[PDB]
């Protein structure tokens, strides 16, 4: 998936 | 005809928008990517706080993000262009012209058409609503890489082209040629995408190293 | 609302645009390359048919067709596709699918795209008076690379513009939405362009060798 | 110049 390669982005939209 | 919904709309989105400086070569590059990350940080802010975005998948969040980041960090650039001096300001205190940025090691390639972009976007003379309707735009593309949902995607877009014309109607009632002036910027935006993916390549040629969220965007 | 100067340049352009297929790859490669070049043949054939063009410099024209001719070529493409059978037909007899494609050795990360914007585009249905007006606009980008005249391009371009949008208010007078979506797909065909650039690119490492008008165009 | 580098594309313009 592209979330598992993109972490902090991830993070950043989860906060 | 701008409706309510609309007015409403634009206005909560202009809303949500309202290292030291001196390898030494190496020390501008620190500052100025850890500007970019201040940026990147309030782009996805700001995407969050956008009609229709949170409700798309999370992997069609990364997928829009991945790609407009550059686009909507132009615009923003653009928007803190000073064409007296011919320079940049970053958080209200940090102004740069091209030689700044040459010292830091990025390409004339790079640099120009930044440059001449920012120079053309001045020349429209946009507000904080109709580029907070254009980074909206930006944002909604239903042809980026990775996308699911581009019936939803391309869905919200519209809504926020009917808002920007009809909100240009009122701004610039007795020129049409506004409007389109505006969205053809996006044109020119998809050009200067390749432009820093040719950045990118050649920092990594040089052995130049990213920080981790900007080579989680851009880095190959 | 259509002016009658509007209507006549638009019917003018409407006007203007009215080897063989079995290394056996590389003879469908030649086949296809012999089409392109039939294709960048019309493409210049119309762009002097343009109100304003042949009044640029030579070397304007030629720094306008070098970048707009892989976009008008994506664009007539697009025309050409038949979404039943999911082909594209050239010279109105030589009809071809994905697979076709893959054939004469071109990459699928050029194939894909090109499909997906054909069926987006589709989806549309834009008649000859659209196509027309959009290569126009295409054709009259004054960000292009080596631009001089950038003025008057860009007011070249506006003129066009404004025709299109008058225009498809009477094709389409119950839809304000289909005068920007016909803009929107020029920001896809930038993208395109740099896809495009990736193939040509990926042709020389293999040593497949572009004809000369194509060489001179497109190879680095 | 683009013209110099393009003359297949400039006899085509000419023509
Ligand atoms: O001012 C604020 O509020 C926050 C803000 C907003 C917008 C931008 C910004 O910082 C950008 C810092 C300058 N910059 C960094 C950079 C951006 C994108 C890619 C790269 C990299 F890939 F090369 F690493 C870098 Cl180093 C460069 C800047 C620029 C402007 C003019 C000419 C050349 C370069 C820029 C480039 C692309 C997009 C936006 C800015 C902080
Ligand atoms: O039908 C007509 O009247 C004349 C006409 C009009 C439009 C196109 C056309 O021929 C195109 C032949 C197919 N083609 C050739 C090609 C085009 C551009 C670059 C290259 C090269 F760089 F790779 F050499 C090639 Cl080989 C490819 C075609 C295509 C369609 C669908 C999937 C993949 C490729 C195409 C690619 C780009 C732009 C337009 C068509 C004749």
């Amino acid at each position: 998936s592209l979330t598992e390669r993109h972490k902090i982005l991830h993070r950043l939209l989860q906060e | 005809q701008l409706s309510p919904e609309q007015l409403g709309m634009i206005e909560k989105l202009v809303a949500a928008q309202q290292t030291p400086w001196p390898e030494a070569r190496q020390q501008r590059f620190a500052h100025f990517t850890e500007l970019a990350i201040v940026s990147v940080q309030e782009i996805v802010d700001f995407a969050k706080q956008l009609p229709g975005f949170l409700q798309l998948s999370r992997e069609d969040q990364i997928a829009l993000l991945k790609t407009s980041a550059i686009e909507v960090m132009l615009l923003e650039t653009s928007r803190r262009y000073n064409p007296g001096s011919e320079s940049i300001t970053f958080l209200k205190d940090f102004s740069y012209n091209r030689e700044d940025f040459a010292k830091a090691g990025l390409q004339v390639e790079f640099i120009n058409p930044i440059f001449e972009f920012s120079r053309a976007m001045n020349e429209l003379q946009l507000n904080d609503a109709e580029f907070a309707l254009l980074i909206a735009i930006s944002i909604f593309s239903a042809d980026r890489p990775n996308v699911q949902d581009q019936l939803q995607v391309e869905r919200l877009q519209h809504t926020y082209v009917e808002a920007l014309h009809a909100y240009v109607s009122i701004h610039h009632p007795h020129d049409r040629l506004m409007f389109p002036r505006m969205l053809m910027k996006l044109v020119s935006l998809r050009t200067l995408s390749s432009v820093h993916s040719e950045q990118v390549f050649a920092l990594r040629l040089q052995d130049k190293k990213l920080p981790p969220l900007l080579s989680e965007i851009w880095d190959v």
